[PDB]
């Protein structure tokens, strides 16, 4: 459905925040030079899951398959539509007469 | 001595506007100045190839003699506008059928004189003599009731009936499309 679409755009928009946060939190290292050289864990696993998320509707966006073997759309071609060649058209027929020249 | 029904010149402009790029044919069953009762088509575009042509027959000499009808006449109407001279392929066919019955006569829809309501009976009969196919003569009167006739197949046409219609090489495609088209027969009954 369409509703894939819209799903990975608030991944990106989760991503996105992720990134916010871990700009701040750079910040917070930046102003406390402490040794911490750690990220929260609530951001990691927040970036983690919006790649989750994100990767799973990426993959329906991505499209849908074609199957390999020629046969497969030319099934439902019927004589009456190969027949017709369209640059050979003629227009000596009945239709003309018939219908309102 | 050739008699159709108006159903059956409603059919015949059916089929001819159903596909008319296309050259057509068919046939006419009759009970046993013959009386075609009733009429049946088949195929369209190329009709020189034999094995439809015989599978065809097959099958419209087993419907009509499970129901007690036989075939006694062959329908084909040409592609070109300036065409009103029976194929080889007409000719053929015509003269295998009337092996049969020697009141099986061969009928032309002459696409010259094909119009909306029309106007002048399209259709020309040939019969078969001196070993010999030639047309009757045109001035004979061929449908039952012409006027019904013209306004039956005016209605129909204006009625977008048919690209409903199903001939046979539809049921070819898919049999789920009823090749005997009873549903043409009960437009005709309630429009009459
Ligand atoms: C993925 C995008 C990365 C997320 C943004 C992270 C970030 O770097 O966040 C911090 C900045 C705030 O920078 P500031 O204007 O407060 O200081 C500027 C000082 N001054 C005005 C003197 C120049 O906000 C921002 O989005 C950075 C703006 C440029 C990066 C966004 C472009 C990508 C879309």
């Amino acid at each position: 459905p369409s509703l894939w679409k819209g799903l990975v755009g608030i991944g990106l928009f989760a991503l996105a925040h992720a990134a916010f946060s871990a700009a701040q939190h750079r910040s917070y290292m930046r102003l406390t030079e402490k040794e911490d050289e750690s990220l929260p864990i609530d951001i990691v696993l927040q970036t983690l899951l919006a790649f989750a998320v994100t990767c799973y509707g990426i993959v329906h966006i991505a499209g849908e398959f074609k199957d390999m073997d020629a046969t497969s759309e030319l099934k439902n071609k019927t004589f009456d539509t190969l027949r017709n060649h369209p640059s050979f058209y003629v227009f000596n027929h009945r239709g003309r007469v018939l219908f309102r020249p | 001595g050739v008699k159709l029904t108006t159903q059956a010149y409603c059919k015949m402009v059916l089929h001819g506007a159903k596909y008319p790029h296309c050259a057509v044919n068919g046939l006419l069953v009759a009970e046993k100045h013959t009386l075609f009762v009733d009429c049946i088509p088949l195929f369209h575009g190329t009709l020189a190839l034999a094995p439809m042509l015989e599978v065809a027959l097959t099958l419209i000499d087993s419907w009509c003699k499970d129901h007690s009808y036989v075939i006694a006449g062959y329908y084909q109407a040409n592609e070109r506008v300036k065409d009103a001279s029976p194929n080889q392929v007409a000719e053929k066919v015509a003269s295998r059928i009337a092996e049969g019955f020697s009141d099986t006569a061969l009928i032309m829809v002459d696409n010259t004189k094909f119009t909306m309501d029309c106007v002048a009976p399209t259709i020309h009969v040939y019969e078969h003599h001196e070993n010999r196919w030639r047309c009757r003569d045109p001035h004979h009167d061929y449908c039952e009731d012409w006027p019904e006739a013209q306004r039956i197949s005016a209605s129909l046409l204006d009625s977008r009936s048919y690209e409903t219609l199903v001939d046979f090489d539809n049921h070819l495609d898919d049999i789920r499309n009823d090749w005997t088209n009873p549903e043409i027969n009960k437009a005709v009954l309630h429009l009459c």
